[PDB]
């Protein structure tokens, strides 16, 4: 009983909490790479302003 | 052609100006070294592009010259025992004018300028050419090289060549409205090779593994995947594949591999032979290599130009397989030119169109009719290396979309020394049905329903599992205790292969065959017996079993008489039992 | 009618390129492209202004260059000429054909992007379909102008329940009460994103049963340009309103794959610089998915329906 | 000689120079200001109008009006001759030891070609490292990289200091005996802070160990662009030893994170957007400059070897920088949390560790013939034990089979004597007696793995061959 | 504009056993019904619309199915209102904006539809008011500020998200209106996370 | 129910003045109430609560509702702050500071930041938050030679 | 200046047994303390400056609470110097700089700090440095970078964080002094995650 409640319960249990973790890691590190590169153009833009 | 200056210098990033009229992703040549670069980015009189090496000691002012054309390659005689790297440079005759080193700016051609050939004409003056069409013969080692005319060139011949020796570059055709064609054309890596019309796959693809042919076949025209994990046997399975198939030509592509494992292919192929002809191996091989400190843009267009390699031998009328070791370390390339354009990514860095690359480079292969009328096919084997054994990552599910076959390694049975490690259970294949017909006319009118049984055998086996784990195996009756010793004898006999022994490397069609018959005339010889009331324990003291065990490293030829000897034996010792 | 053309090209990056002095060109136009060599490619205009015009390319922008390139107006709106001799025949989802016959002659022009029904204009669903599949048809059952996709994994057989639900499918008016009688029924079938084993089985499977003489397909390949998958559906949707609402069939439509027309919009979408959602999609996913399922249903006054099955792969 | 004035920004590492187009890109300047203090620096981008300066150090004291810029050199060279050995520099070249700067023999660019792929050859023997769980069951050939992981608190700097210390060539076991073989080390430490640094110099010079090795030592608080520069000089130096003068040398790099970390810091500082977890994107290819300079060349008798060491930052070996380490180079030795408490050293998991290349290295010829079926003998056996040492806890003892109590015996005393050897040197010899030694625990004819012949020369040693001369 | 607040202190009858009995709401109370696709949520929202004891009720379709307002449309002529005995669409006002309706009108539909409530409570009515999705009202608003080049806050949502829906919410409750007679607005608003 | 426990404590809170052994009776605390962006049915109970104890005689109150604008949120604390240190250190009274809901503020504070577009902390918040934060809490204490003290119970919601 | 850097070969007693006896620090060694909010960091470099053989203590509070700089103030002047007998307060300096205060102030703080333990180290003495808080440091330079419109780091920070941290550190040791004395000065940081 104990074997088949750890093989069948606990595991999956423990394994979409870790793919969840994983997806709200990427999607945090997506955006900053998005404010970066808003960042990054606003710079460009302003050493322009006189050409 | 288009020429312009540099007006800044940024790392790899270069831009140019007056070059007006220069077209996008043409090739560069950027200032005084000839280093070499795209163009990625137009904007009025400037130009942005991206040179390959490294750019240190350029200095504003010096010049760039276009060439006019996008990456492409030379398609002629001579690409036969050449090694290349990702960009079509040859190897061998750079380290004869430069040493060990590879310097920067080095300009060599990929077909030999200096060679005669001997041609021979099969068109006379007056003769209508369509695109896709002979013009001649070339002999090349054991076959003979057919020049084709281009794809997009027709007209009418005006002047033929008279047979004699000539070089590559000497225009043996020239046609009515004043274009001449050589014996070799340029075409874009980019850009998929025409047909008349593709065909469905009915012959098998011989591998000469023997679980690989028997229980999930890749035909002659199909796509196949092999993941898994680290030291699970992807490179051994594949150079097996390069020594023993069946295919006319064989293209292998390293598109960026670790040096001293490179150097293994580059050292050890030399020596070897050709399972056909008996001549060199390297005789009917094109080689692709790169190792991982070549330029990223050289690695990430490597399985391009193999594959358009592969189907300009295909137009010719061959058989051509192509096997793309670690496109893992292919995708890291892709993620990091990627990265270097900024582009936002989509899963783990990759980029989002990584889904689109890779159906755009497996969906080349196929049984096809070429537009001279002949048939031609290619087959394309490649190996992913997930990052953790893992194979939710998304280069593998992105593959396996669109593979016909796919072949998993295990890393229990890597553990275990179980070679191959192919996982029987979570592999797959969907060529059986059709290749069929074709095995019960060239092998044996029972294999295909033979090898069926084996695979009931197989199956029976991992049910049984859960009973054998927790109670041991002596205390099974004797009606699947006979079916575990069965299992364990397929598993040990006949799935099991040594790729590094003399003879058990290769095995042909038939002594498979003979294998699964004697298997199973054991399996229902000793059904039999256990149904009459023996015991088991004097079954398995029987000495046939180590015949059959034998049966793996018994020669090719010698094969027919010890199947008979042991189809023999082993009725004569059943029927003397109790 | 006469044509313009513009050659003010002044900035190509990507799969964008920036017409200067077209001020001329309707929001959401359709132009042709065309470079020094005589190719012509398609593409759309995105944005407009009184500098420029932003115009975004089908396909690969290898080969242009700002000296000889040249920008042609097509039409203002994307149009798809429809008839009723389009059963039996294949397109490539952007619509030419490709089975070797002759093009067809169209009846009327209307728009791909189609108009929102009228909620005044609809009516209940209320008439059943035999689908001939036992788990179906009497737990799930499907009513006339329901929209029901099909959940399934990497390895099931979608394709093979595609296939015998395409084949199989009827409409039973003896049961009804409104007595045996014949009714128009017509099959719509678009497929995105299929390898060519595939594309050649659905082939074979429509070819053996002489179920091709009802229908009506849209194909499209794994290696085509990723516009042509976002086109192929409104194609399949624009037939199978313009059959039922004007010439009173009861249509079924099947959507082969959703997943890959959901890659290829993340694909177009993250090429143009904007703020991604939940994992790298679109954040305008929602409004784009129901711009395609909401075309179907009945309408009060009419006789014809729009049945849709989609497939897609979790 | 020119020297320009016409300076318009100054801000954090960066300076802007007008009219500067003179200048190639990569070129090192110097920086000369009102106190006559004089800078380094690097060129990172030419313009038409101006061009940007990295500048090594503080940018304290500097204006807009007096400063002045002049040119060094084109591109970044160094000075080498068979006079280094026995030195200590700075990370760029500059003697820190207090004797006078070399006489070079010749100037190199520090970026250097790559190899060939045609001119390799394949690795086939060995180094002695006198190490009993890296020679027996991991060996290291000649040409192989072989990274070290390790972690936070384990020592790293000791290990790499006994394997430079230890470290030799046997060519009586090869052949007939073969000839002479000349050896050096060279020694590269990045980021390294002054308690390492004192203790490396006093391990080197202690015992003569310096009269054959060249060591690059950068400190934590030296400029960065000094850590990014560091190894590749090394390797310069490496590879016109091994290539010109047929020297057999070895290379250690301490600290290959530092490295990261600092190559971050140089690309953001370049405004440039990262790749996955904030590291650049380009770190794959930049990684791969650096190992792929080992290696042994057809018709030349030297030989390049590394052992780049790493720290894993939470033990993870899903970090980008052990991930991508794993595709570039040929295995790995990982050091264990749980040997270090349990007072063993050196603490190396044999479970974990992998050499790809050691079937080459070792065999009959070369070593002795035994090697490889003893190695995987004691692989097994090991994996065999750790588990019932586990088992154990729960089910006592006296409830185990017999061969389980002779498993469970034979991992403890594997971990008793043949991993923790200490500070002492070991030849392949003694290893291998060590490990037959272990191997007579186990009842004879349990061995599956090593043939009749080598069962029926070499079982039935004592264990009290080292148990009583530790 | 109102008189004076009130505390509400009369339930909000729904019709449904679990929520009058084990989760009251009162007459000039808010409440939100988050849940999955294929929970309930438009079932549970029409039986409060058909059942309810409010005087008028105002159901706002924002950004949904245009079968449920058929649907609704057909079905509501045929039923009988509970405390009158004549019809029930008699008392009921629909906005609808579908799906595949223009984005930017989903925002105006739930003012639209609460301006209505807020009318109706004035002439000494009570009235129940429904809303079907507020996730597509905050997805219309992402989608407007993302043409706007505004920097997102979390999910792409613009920082003043949460200022707009505590605003939505506050028009509830029990009031004296300006004429002295009493009526009151509840307020049902579905989540789609 | 953290309102409930807020009154409650502001309705049963004294000093022991036998036990420390100092002797000296108080009089009552004053309390400053301060709202940001509160709700009428939280803010009816407060209000209630407040008139059956008798509290409002020496309360001072700033409402800042769900329904008025939000950038007025920024001021509120601060005005309230100023007012409970007037009376503490001019008049040698005892104040008990309630702030409502932290959150708002926090959220009327990232509406501003990401309008300027400031380099954000973690979630989006701007980087300053730490400080912003800190000129509000650190009002309270006692002061040397003076009578009088500030103690602040804010409220927040996770 | 300093003359030349020598071994650690001296324990630096804390009185506090897991951190004398399982983790000990030499005299010129560097420590660090991370942890969460409510963890024990002030406490514990409270009780290393009452209860450690140094002898000068300098205390940095950048960025944090100013109770416990009173409390500092107030408490130790009724204690007694371990070793000297006298008042611990004769042998403290404190600098302060409080979260209320202004924000570039944090980053000058520990320069004054750190350089008035070098220069009582060059008098012979064994100097303990305590720095309340180092993330508070990082956070005004993440606050100075978001004004100069730089390209931030991971988290927002600058890319130099890392030099200025390598640099701060690095002063620790013990030295032989100009003058020919032998002192030494130790880095207890905390970090607040
Ligand atoms: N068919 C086989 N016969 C014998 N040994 C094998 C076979 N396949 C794999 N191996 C062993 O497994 C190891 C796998 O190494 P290799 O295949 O080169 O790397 P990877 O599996 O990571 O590509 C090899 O060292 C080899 O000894
Ligand atoms: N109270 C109920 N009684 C019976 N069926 C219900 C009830 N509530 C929900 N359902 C079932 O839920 C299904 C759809 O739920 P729906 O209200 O559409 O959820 P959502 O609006 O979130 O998609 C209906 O087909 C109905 O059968
Ligand atoms: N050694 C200790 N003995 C008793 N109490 C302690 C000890 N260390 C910490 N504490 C308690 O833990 C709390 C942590 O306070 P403090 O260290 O100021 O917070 P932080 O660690 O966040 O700076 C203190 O209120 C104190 O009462
Ligand atoms: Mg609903
Ligand atoms: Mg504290």
């Amino acid at each position: 009983r104990r074997v088949n409640a750890l093989e069948q319960v606990v595991i999956p249990g423990i394994r979409a909490q870790i793919r969840f973790i994983q997806q709200v890691l990427e999607q945090r590190e997506r955006e900053d790479t998005f404010r970066l590169k808003r960042i990054k153009g606003k710079i460009e833009a302003r050493e322009a302003e006189e050409e | 052609m288009i020429q312009g200056v540099i007006q800044k210098i940024a790392g790899p990033a270069v831009i140019a100006k007056g070059m007006l009229g220069a077209r996008m992703y043409d090739i560069c040549k950027v200032g005084e070294e000839g280093l070499v670069g795209e163009i990625i980015r137009l904007d009025g009189d400037t130009a942005f592009v991206q040179v390959y090496e490294d750019t240190s000691g350029l200095k504003v002012g010096e010049p760039v010259v276009s060439t006019g054309l996008p990456l492409a390659v030379e398609l002629g005689p001579g690409m036969l025992n050449g090694i290349y790297d990702g960009i079509q440079r040859p190897l061998e005759r750079i380290r004869e004018k430069t040493g060990i080193y590879i310097t920067r700016g080095v300009v060599v051609h990929a077909l030999d300028r200096e060679k005669k050939w001997a041609w021979t004409p099969m068109v006379k003056p007056g003769d209508e050419v369509r695109g896709g069409m002979v013009l001649g013969t070339v002999p090349e080692f054991g076959f003979t090289h057919k020049i084709l005319v281009p794809p997009d060139v027709r007209g009418r011949v005006k002047e033929v060549k008279p047979a004699g020796e000539y070089t590559v570059e000497e225009p043996v055709v020239v046609l009515e409205d004043g274009t001449e064609l050589k014996m070799y054309h340029t075409w874009p890596v980019r850009r998929a090779r025409p047909v008349q019309r593709k065909l469905d796959p009915n012959t098998p693809f011989l591998t000469g593994m023997r679980i690989l042919d028997v229980l999930f076949p890749v035909a002659m025209g199909g796509t196949a995947a092999i993941p898994g994990p680290f030291g699970s046997g992807k490179t051994v399975t594949q150079q097996s594949l390069a020594k023993w198939s069946n295919a006319d030509v064989v293209v292998y592509v390293g598109c960026g591999e670790r040096g001293n494992e490179m150097t293994d292919v580059l050292v050890e192929f030399p020596e070897l032979t050709d399972p056909k002809t008996g001549g060199p191996l390297m005789h009917r091989t094109v080689l692709i290599a790169n190792t991982s400190n070549m330029p990223v843009a050289a690695r990430e267009a490597s399985i391009y130009v193999g594959v358009t390699i592969a189907e300009y031998f295909r137009d010719q009328g061959f058989s051509v397989a192509l096997m793309a070791d670690s496109t893992s370390r292919w995708a890291e390339a892709l993620r990091e030119i990627s990265s270097r354009l900024e582009e936002m990514p989509a899963e783990e860095g990759y980029p989002p169109y990584l889904a689109a690359r890779l159906a755009a480079f497996y969906e080349r292969a196929g049984k096809v009719i070429t537009l001279g009328g002949e048939e031609g096919a290619v087959t394309i084997v490649g190996a992913v290396s997930p990052p953790g054994g893992d194979m939710s990552e998304p280069v593998t599910q992105s593959t396996l979309r669109i593979v016909g076959a796919f072949w998993r390694l295990d890393a229990s049975l890597a553990f275990r020394r179980h070679f191959p490690a192919i996982n029987w259970n979570g592999s797959y294949s969907l060529f059986t049905s059709a290749l069929d017909p074709w095995y019960r006319e060239n092998v044996a009118e029972d294999y295909p329903e033979l090898r069926d049984a084996i695979s009931e055998l197989l199956q029976r086996e991992a049910g049984l599992q859960e009973i054998v784990q927790l109670v041991g195996p002596d205390a099974l009756q004797d009606a699947e205790r006979l079916v575990i010793e069965v299992g364990r004898i397929i598993r040990e006999d006949f799935l099991q292969q040594n790729a590094y022994h003399e003879v058990d490397a290769y095995c042909s069609m038939k002594k498979a065959y003979g294998i699964m018959k004697m298997i199973l005339a054991f399996y229902k010889e000793a059904e039999a017996a256990i149904k009459r009331g023996v015991s088991i324990d004097e079954i398995l003291q029987l000495p046939v079993l180590e015949r059959i065990g034998r049966a793996r490293y018994v020669s090719e030829e010698e094969f027919p008489a010890y199947f008979e000897e042991a189809m023999k034996e082993i009725q004569g010792a059943f029927k003397a039992l109790a | 009618l006469l044509k313009k053309e513009y050659t003010g090209i002044t900035y190509i990056s990507g799969p964008l390129l920036f017409v200067e002095n077209a001020k001329d060109l309707a929001y959401g136009a359709i132009v042709d492209i065309k470079d020094g060599t005589g190719r012509v490619r398609g593409g759309q205009v995105i944005e407009v202004s009184e500098e420029y015009a932003v115009i975004q390319v089908f396909e690969e922008t290898t080969g242009l260059d700002l000296a000889t390139t040249s920008v042609s107006l097509v039409e203002d709106v994307a149009r798809l000429g429809v008839s009723k001799e389009m059963l039996g025949r294949r397109f490539n989802g952007i619509g030419k054909p490709i089975d070797g016959l002759p093009p067809i002659t169209p009846e009327k022009r209307l728009p791909i992007t189609g108009l929102p029904l009228n909620p005044v204009a609809r009516r209940k669903p209320e008439q059943f379909i035999q689908t001939g599949i036992s788990t179906i048809d009497v737990m799930n059952t499907l009513v006339r102008g329901q929209k029901l996709p099909i959940f399934s994994g990497s390895g099931l057989p979608a394709n093979e329940i595609a296939a015998q639900i395409a084949r199989q499918a009827t409409v039973r008016p003896d049961l009804s009460g409104e007595g045996e009688k014949e009714e128009p029924f017509a099959v719509v079938f678009a497929a995105m994103g299929i390898t060519q084993r595939e594309l050649s089985y659905f082939i074979q499977e429509f070819e053996r049963t002489g179920a091709l003489s009802r229908s009506v397909l849209f194909l499209n390949k794994a290696d085509d340009p990723t516009i042509e998958r976002i086109l192929t559906p409104r194609m399949a949707l624009t037939v199978a309103e313009y059959l039922a609402f004007e010439h009173d069939y009861h249509v079924l439509v099947i959507l082969t794959d959703m997943t890959n027309y959901c890659e290829a919009l993340r694909e177009i979408g993250a090429a143009r610089e904007e703020i991604p959602g939940r994992r790298g999609y679109p954040g305008y996913m929602y409004t784009d998915l129901a711009t395609i399922y909401e075309r179907a249903g009945v309408v009060e006054g009419k006789k014809g329906s729009v049945t849709q099955i989609p497939i897609l792969s979790m | 000689k020119k020297e320009y004035t016409g300076i318009t920004y100054i801000s954090g590492p960066l300076l802007f120079v007008e009219n500067a187009k003179d200048l190639a890109y990569g070129a090192i300047v110097d920086i000369k200001d009102g106190t006559g203090r004089v800078r380094g620096g690097q060129v990172i981008e030419v313009s038409e109008e101006y061009a940007v300066i990295q500048v090594f150090e503080e940018t304290t004291g500097l204006d807009l009006a007096t400063t002045s810029v002049s040119l060094v050199e084109d591109v970044a060279r160094l000075g080498v001759s068979k006079e280094m050995l026995g030195r200590r520099f700075n990370g760029i070249g500059k003697p820190i030891d207090g004797l006078p700067p070399i006489t070079p023999e010749k100037r190199l660019p520090i970026t250097g070609l790559p190899l060939n792929p045609v001119a390799r050859r394949k690795p086939e023997q060995f180094i002695q490292t006198g190490i009993s769980t890296i020679d027996v069951m991991n060996t290291l050939v000649r040409g192989q990289k072989l990274p070290i992981f390790s972690g936070s608190g384990l020592p790293a700097n000791e290990i790499a200091a006994q394997i430079a210390r230890q470290a030799t060539v046997r060519p009586d076991l090869s052949g007939e005996g073969e000839k002479e073989e000349p050896f050096a080390v060279v020694f590269a430490a990045m980021g390294i802070t002054q308690r390492e640094l004192s203790y490396f110099i006093q391990e080197f010079e202690r015992t003569g160990a310096l009269s054959r090795s060249v060591l690059f030592l950068n400190k934590a608080d030296d400029p960065t662009i000094e850590r990014i520069l560091t190894p590749r000089m090394a390797l310069t130096v490496a590879e016109y030893l091994a290539f010109e003068h047929d020297y057999h040398v070895l290379v250690i790099l301490t600290d290959m994170t530092n490295y990261c970390e600092a190559l971050r810091e140089i690309g953001a500082a370049r405004e440039e957007i990262p790749g996955r977890r904030g590291y650049p994107g380009y770190m794959y290819t930049d990684l791969a400059t650096i190992y792929e300079r080992a290696g042994v060349v057809e018709g030349k008798k030297g030989s390049v070897t590394q052992i780049p060491i790493l720290s894993m930052p939470d033990d993870d070996r899903t970090h980008p920088i052990p991930d991508l380490t794993g595709y570039i180079t040929e295995g790995q030795i990982q050091l264990s949390r749980e040997l270090h408490r349990k007072g063993i050293y050196p603490p190396i998991d044999p479970l974990p560790s992998l050499s790809r290349l050691m079937n080459n290295g070792v065999g009959k010829g070369k070593t002795r013939e035994d090697h490889k079926q003893v190695s995987d003998q004691l692989y097994s056996a090991y994996a065999n034990g750790v588990d019932i040492r586990k088992l154990v806890a729960i089910i006592g003892e006296d409830a185990l089979t017999e061969n389980d109590r002779r498993y469970l015996q034979f991992a403890d005393a594997f971990e008793r004597f043949f991993i923790n050897q200490g500070q002492q040197n070991r030849s392949i010899e003694e290893s291998l007696q060590i490990a037959w030694a272990l191997l007579s625990m186990l009842p004879q004819g349990e061995l599956k793995r090593i043939s009749k012949d080598h069962i029926g020369k070499y079982y039935g040693q004592k264990l009290e061959e080292i148990w009583g001369a530790p």
